[PDB]
């Protein structure tokens, strides 16, 4: 069956089928385009007619042009070749090392997994930073979020994930490069390369990379995420592997989706957001998942627009995710790098059954003298340090010590500060910090904890400015 | 073709699937597609139907025939549901079988009227020292636990299913309450985490989860709450005490926002439709306690409530606590400052109050209220019988206050430890080894003091024998413990 | 865009626009009433079981209504500009609304020929003598080389005086003059 | 009703004269209101095509509804009535381009305005390309020399980086444009060829004398020669604002595709951002936080994300993005400046109290950085950036002991240092030079007012005499251990002469 384009309005294309209208959620290919211009059916308007949104920019489209129904929705190349290639939204390979000669294709659209398939497993995925490893953190197989405003560290953390992970993981690895910058996904793609992750010789890469950029269309950008994820969700199924799915950045899905939903005619939500921007998120998110098959450990990157987390896009999104780490610009200013807000990130392991009785002490230990020195902020900000009682005066300083410990070196933020990226280990950190909550170090000055890993350097750089 | 009795869709698009014919079709009435899915008109348009999918919408397109039931959307209902998880239609999603419900009930029946009602008598353990000791909760009361994001809601709420253990296990017929917990907008994985929980403490066997997760439709994310609160009304009707959990209505509120607005009506304050508070009204007013001549069963409600940063002041919570008749205030900086759950008894609130409440937890929960009121009157920043004693006292009592999480406790041990803390036997230890002592004093009481906690579990009130007994174990535990 | 001639009561709503384009297009070519009368029969010939279903069915082709119609347009001796019309309604889907451009085709034209009538509403109707009497006097009224037409109502809550509407006049001397009482009542 | 339901075309329809008009390439205004004009036929037009009207305007045809078309107007709607006749011109909207550009003041259309005649190009590029994907792109590598002390010390912008210049008003965020573009004069003149940089200059909403200014500021420093001017400013539409950004844009990726080095500086995109707020308000669209419609982030994104750094397989061509952010009140934390910060790969604050303060350039080094930025920097100018880095953090962190005494006395003498004047931007060796004196610690006997004088006496020292170490520090790219003993001793003998 095919159709001819009536009404092309920005990235939604509304088409007419004299007969056999194809369902929503198919995809439709437009004949006469040089490229691969493939809509994907939206809605059923009535008197035979649909509504598309286009994955590729519609730039030449005239009204009466033919379309055909492809008959099945966006389907892509997955399997082990897809191991080592970058792919678009429709399974193009974009590598130009040719087509992806998988054995089989898988439909964009799938369902989420249904409850018995759930899996209640819950370990810990320890990462080698202090703040996360500390405070929240996290689970193997379990969803991860990156919370931040512009210019905070999302990116950094992810790569430093990764490089931490990754690298070390058995299973393979999924990235799937959401609205983010192009010249950042080149330098993944030429890191992994340069790392052996990805090879281009023979079939021993372990990461495959799917990447619809801020330069991509908004129907574009609202679908690569689904393509990660198909491809996560065929690793963790058909193979029964355990997969790491990065996803950066995963609000521009739906900021994707509201640019969308003003051409197809939707009363705005809040914040002029599109009224299903709770149906599509969950349906995206719930299949991020570890079934009893196998185990997805994703990591997502969250935008958060005017670092505003009541907005909305970043609002929704907490409720999908078990470990939170939400990163702030105030922190960053003052140098805290990673710039992870110790009282704003949870994580659901963080309980003495699973993390053990000494971790969890120190963590709240750690979380009650933060806390207390913010209550404490006010005053020490109008009136002075002078005033405080000498316990508080000793609280605000093992508070501001234990902000200066948790800033750690990357070992990819090397070529930004020049210090060598440090890699902690979970014994070695609990130590420290609960060395700090002691006492013990209370006569150390503040710079001696500032971007440095176990508590022996930071010891060993008090000494120096002795 | 028949166009009384059946239809077919015009449009279908965003889950509203707009239907040609219908004639007959009633409002609030649930349809049948031709793919299997079922609908609920809405809109009765003049032309055409608005129709719901409960479901996903890939399967309907222009053309399919539309098929009437005839009956208003309900759903199964009945005391066979006792461990199943169901969904918002009552379908059974634990692959344990079908659901042996021999009857049906509407979703959206009217609230008893004045004189069905009867005063709130009995008292709905928690097994949280804060709430059955500061907030009470009575049976048929209507508790709104509301607060940010990872605070403890769903915490406090599993801890209330897990403490109903003691009672519905035992003999009595009138302290069995049937708990029900509805999922609105949580992810699966959520879910099934909590049902491990419940099954874990063995409290799945009187439970029923009705999970209407993000991934479900809009539409049975909207009808959750009216399926699981069907589901206590029948307990309430017959006699028997039920206890409804609703996690979260804010999530329920996004998605009826999402309804309306896909079926054009008009939007509201912050895009919500213009009877959000009608739509939780009509929902929590159903929690009622019946008097003796309806069977003398009751539905407490236990409704959850998300505040972006802590702003109580933005629509859909003030809707909410004016709908409720108290309100549990849970706050991240006291759950950053160790006090867990994170109760703020400043705020927190209670209109039953001490109507139902056990007659000793009351006795000496009006001590610890008094003292824990000077204590916050004190509390931020030098006579040491007037101001540091009650600061001490205050400390002492916060730290009992908080309590472990999925451990909830006998109502006649929080009336021992209250009583300890109370009458002065803490002020010696240190703050820090208060939780120790509890925890040692709980162990010593359970085990060779068993008779004491009968004797003042079968009372409700102790009396000058069992104050002296209570006394002298615990001056002889704090003799041996420092 | 050409100056389309403008009706004479310019009604409007969706019906009107198509009934000021048909009585521009009539206007020219000097075809008001040809149109006038292919307009009063394919009323007609739009009420039949077959033609009034599958035209409000929604579920059936425009093209196929558009043929439909075209056929039965030029069975139906309509070769002018009419059947562009009822092609033009058919394609963008107006033909519910077809009666109704129509009845606002008729009602213009009965401008361009007659007059607004002249409705009188007191009681049961008098003497034809009366009848006409009033109807001369109406006559004088218009006498501006006219026939206006009339519509004669009863009333009973009307007492013993009459309202009469003259085009667009409506005088009054009826029941309203015992409420003009009120102003003994008030002072 | 719809807006083709209009009477005259159903008299049209009805009348049979709908053969005469060519509905097919041509069509007529319908409705001209809001800058946006309804137009009913163009049934051949393609989406995005550029259609001309009656009066001369050209417009867009943006909304190809089934029975018209919504085409926006790149120019003033007056100009347009309902009955004009809109014809196709069979092309997606361009602008010509190509070096015949170059020394040209243009509109957002590719007019001149300078009345130097038409323009002589033979190719147009369209407006609207996407930018190139993963594999064409490569690692910034070549540097881009502003001539600016603190921009080519602590934040480094490469050739083919994306780098924001965000600020307040009066904060010399176009002065540091201007700068740039005349910096690169002395590598246009020269024959390397791989380091000449075709600039061009984007003008989004300022206002036309101060266009003026800046042109005559660059023919006096006889900069226009390789630079293009493209104006849209305030009397102009809101059309020919947001559209100015892309044509700047396809003017600098010609030279990108061609194996050339261009710099485009899209002056105001928050102006340009606003005159899209008010095109898509006028076409009655859901607005967002701030009024804004959702789509401003993909509107700079496709704009920004076109400037890139291409392979040798691509040719090797760079186009390098400067970006100007007007800020309100310093607020960084705002919806258009956190959305071009997420798309720029830096930025470079100029603070107002800084420049109150007297501090020209006023950038806050603190918060300045660049991403991709110490990969492209020359070695020597590397090797006393480092230091200089250091030092000034160091300073920041502590601002009555020796030691942090003496780190305020340093940090005071880097940030006299950093102090430049206005339309003189210095070459790299000239720089490195200056920086080594005040890392080495040549500068902390003398008192803070008078370090400007000794740089404006040293610069004419070394400029003059010692040519010979400076073309040295230039064709080596770093400092050797030869040329570090000689900078040392001259520069302590001007130390010794200065007194
Ligand atoms: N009483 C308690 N003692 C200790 N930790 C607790 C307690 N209550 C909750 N927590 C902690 O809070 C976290 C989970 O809280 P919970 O899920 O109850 O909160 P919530 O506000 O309902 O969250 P959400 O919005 O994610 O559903 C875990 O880290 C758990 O350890
Ligand atoms: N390096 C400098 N040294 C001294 N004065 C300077 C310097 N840079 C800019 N100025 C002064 O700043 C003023 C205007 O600066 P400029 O136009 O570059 O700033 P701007 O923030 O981009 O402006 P606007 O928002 O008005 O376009 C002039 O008075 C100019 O002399
Ligand atoms: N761990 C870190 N150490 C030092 N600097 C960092 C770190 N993380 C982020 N940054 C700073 O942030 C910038 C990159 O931020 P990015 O990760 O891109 O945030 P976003 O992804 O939200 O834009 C770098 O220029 C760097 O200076
Ligand atoms: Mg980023
Ligand atoms: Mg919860």
């Amino acid at each position: 069956a095919t159709g001819r384009i009536v009404a092309v309005i920005g990235a939604v294309v509304d088409v007419q089928f004299d007969e056999g209208l194809p369902p929503i959620l198919n995809a439709l290919e437009v004949q006469g385009r040089e490229t691969r211009l493939v809509l994907e059916v939206a809605q059923h308007l009535g008197e035979s007619t649909v509504r598309t949104i286009a994955m590729d920019g519609t730039e030449g489209l005239v009204r009466g042009q033919k379309v055909l129904d492809s008959g099945a929705p966006i389907k892509i190349p997955v399997g082990p070749e897809t191991l080592g290639r970058i792919m678009n939204v429709i399974g193009e390979p974009i590598d130009e090392r040719g087509p992806i000669k998988t054995k089989q294709f898988a439909a964009i659209h799938a369902e989420a997994p249904e409850f018995m398939e759930m899996s209640v497993e819950q370990e810990i995925l320890v990462t080698g930073i202090k703040v996360v490893d500390l405070l929240a953190p996290y689970a193997k197989g379990g969803k991860i979020g990156l919370f931040g405003g512009a210019g905070v560290g999302k990116t950094v953390l992810i790569m430093e994930l990764i490089n931490n992970v990754a690298k070390a993981h058995g299973g393979y690895s999924v990235f799937a490069g959401v609205g983010e910058r192009t010249r950042e996904g080149n330098d993944l793609y030429h890191e992994m390369i340069e790392s052996g992750v990805i090879n281009l010789k023979d079939a021993t890469s372990k990461v495959a990379l799917v990447y619809g950029q801020m330069n991509e269309p908004p129907g574009a950008r609202a679908r690569v995420a689904l393509t990660g994820l198909t491809v996560a969700e065929y690793f963790r199924d058909q193979e029964g592997q355990d997969v790491l799915l990065f996803i950066d950045n995963i609000f521009r899905f739906t900021q994707a989706g509201s640019e969308v939903s003003a051409l197809l005619g939707r009363i705005p939500s809040a914040v002029g957001y599109q009224p299903t921007l709770a149906t599509d998120m969950g349906t995206m998110q719930e299949r991020i998942t570890t079934t009893k098959k196998g185990s997805i450990t994703s990591v997502q990157a969250i935008y958060v627009p005017a670092d505003d987390l009541t907005d909305p896009a970043p609002a929704t999104t907490f409720a999908h995710l078990d470990a939170t780490t939400v990163l702030s610009r105030a922190i960053a200013e003052l140098g805290i790098y990673p710039a992870v807000d110790p009282l704003d990130s949870t994580s659901r392991i963080m309980d003495p059954n699973i993390v053990g009785s000494e971790h969890y002490d120190v963590a709240r230990g750690v979380q009650k003298i933060l806390q207390d020195y913010k209550s404490l902020q006010d005053i020490i900000a109008i009136l002075g340090m002078d005033e405080l009682s000498e316990e508080d005066k000793l609280t605000v300083s093992r508070a501001r010590k234990i902000q200066r410990f948790l800033s750690q070196p990357f070992q990819v933020a090397e070529v930004f500060t020049g210090h060598l990226g440090k890699l902690v280990p979970l014994k070695e950190t609990i130590k420290g910090f609960q060395q700090i909550l002691a006492g013990e170090y209370d006569h150390l000055p503040e710079q001696a904890f500032y971007m440095v890993g176990p508590i022996e350097e930071a010891v060993a750089k008090a000494d120096k400015l002795a | 073709v028949d166009l009384e009795e059946t239809g077919r869709v015009l449009s279908i698009g965003d889950g509203i699937a707009r239907v040609h014919g219908l004639r007959n079709v009633q409002a609030e009435e649930m349809v049948e597609f031709s793919s299997g899915l079922k609908g609920m008109s809405l809109n009765l348009e003049p032309d055409n139907v608005g129709v719901v999918v409960f479901g996903n919408d890939k399967l309907i397109k222009e053309g399919d025939i539309v098929k009437r039931t005839g009956a208003i959307v309900d759903v199964p209902v009945g005391e066979e549901l006792l461990g199943r998880v169901v969904d918002a239609l009552g379908n059974a999603i634990d692959g344990k079988g079908p659901i042996g419900s021999k009857t049906r009930r509407r979703v959206g029946l009217k609230a008893p009227g004045i004189i069905p009602r009867i005063s709130v008598r009995e008292p709905m353990q928690t097994g949280i020292k804060a709430v059955d000791s500061l907030v009470p909760i009575g049976r048929g009361q209507r508790e709104l636990i509301i607060g940010d994001r990872q605070t403890g809601k769903t915490s406090i709420a599993i801890d209330t299913i897990i403490n109903q253990k003691r009672f519905n296990d035992g003999t009595d017929e009138k302290k069995k309450l049937y708990c029900i917990y509805v999922a609105i907008g949580q992810k699966r994985s959520t879910v099934a985490q909590l049902v491990k929980r419940l099954t874990d403490a063995d409290a799945m066997k009187y439970t029923i989860v009705v999970s209407a997760t993000a991934s479900d439709a809009a539409p049975l994310q909207y009808l959750a709450p009216y399926s699981g609160c069907s589901m206590g009304e029948y307990f309430r009707d017959n006699g028997k005490h039920a206890l409804i959990i609703y996690d979260d209505l804010s999530k329920q509120a996004v998605a009826y926002r999402q309804m309306s607005l896909l079926l054009r009506r008009p939007p509201g304050r912050e895009a919500y439709p213009g009877d959000v508070f009608y739509l939780h009204s009509r929902l929590l007013e159903r929690a009622a306690k019946m008097n003796d001549a309806f069977g003398g069963g009751s539905l407490t409600a236990l409704p959850v409530i998300e505040t972006q940063a802590g702003d109580v002041s933005a629509y859909i919570p003030t809707n909410v606590i004016s709908i409720t008749d108290g309100q549990i205030f849970l706050e991240t900086e006291l759950f950053y400052k160790g006090i867990r759950p994170a109760i703020n008894v400043g705020l927190s609130v209670s209109r039953v109050g001490s109507a139902a409440q056990t007659r000793a937890m009351k006795q000496v929960a009006g001590t610890m209220k008094l003292e824990l009121a000077q204590y916050r009157e004190v509390a931020a920043f030098d006579l040491d019988a007037a101001t540091q004693q009650l600061l001490s006292r205050g400390v002492r009592l916060t730290e009992l206050l908080k309590q472990g999480q999925y451990a909830p406790m006998a109502i006649e041990e929080q009336v021992a430890v209250i009583y300890a803390g109370v009458r002065g036997y803490l002020d010696k230890l240190e703050p820090s080894k208060i939780t120790k002592f509890e925890n040692a004093f709980l162990s010593h009481v359970i085990s060779q003091h068993q008779a004491l906690l009968g004797k003042i579990r079968a009372d409700g009130k102790i009396s000058e024998e069992t104050d002296a007994k209570l006394k002298e174990i615990v001056t002889n535990f704090l003799a041996g413990f420092e | 865009f050409a100056k389309l001639v403008r009706p004479p009561v310019q009604i409007y709503g969706i019906e009107g626009r198509y009934a000021t384009a048909l009585y521009s297009a009539a206007s020219k070519q000097n075809k008001l009433e040809q149109v006038e009368k292919e307009l009063l029969r394919v009323a007609q010939i739009l009420k039949e079981p077959k033609v009034a279903a599958s035209i409000m069915n929604p579920y059936v082709k425009r093209s196929i209504k558009v043929k439909s119609l075209s056929d039965m347009t030029a069975k139906e001796k309509f070769s002018p500009l009419t059947s562009n019309l009822i092609n033009l309604l058919a394609e963008n889907g107006r033909l519910s609304s077809t009666p109704g451009v129509i009845s606002a085709f008729s009602t213009m034209m009965s401008v361009h020929r007659g007059e607004v009538p002249c409705s009188v509403t007191t009681a049961s109707p008098l003497d034809e003598a009366t009848l006409t009497e009033l109807k001369t006097v109406l006559k004088s009224f218009l006498s501006k080389g006219q026939i206006l037409k009339l519509e004669v109502k009863v009333d009973p809550s009307i007492m013993g005086g009459m309202i009469v509407r003259i085009g667009e006049k409506y005088v009054d001397m009826s029941a309203k003059t015992k409420i003009q009482k009120l102003s003994r009542a008030m002072r």
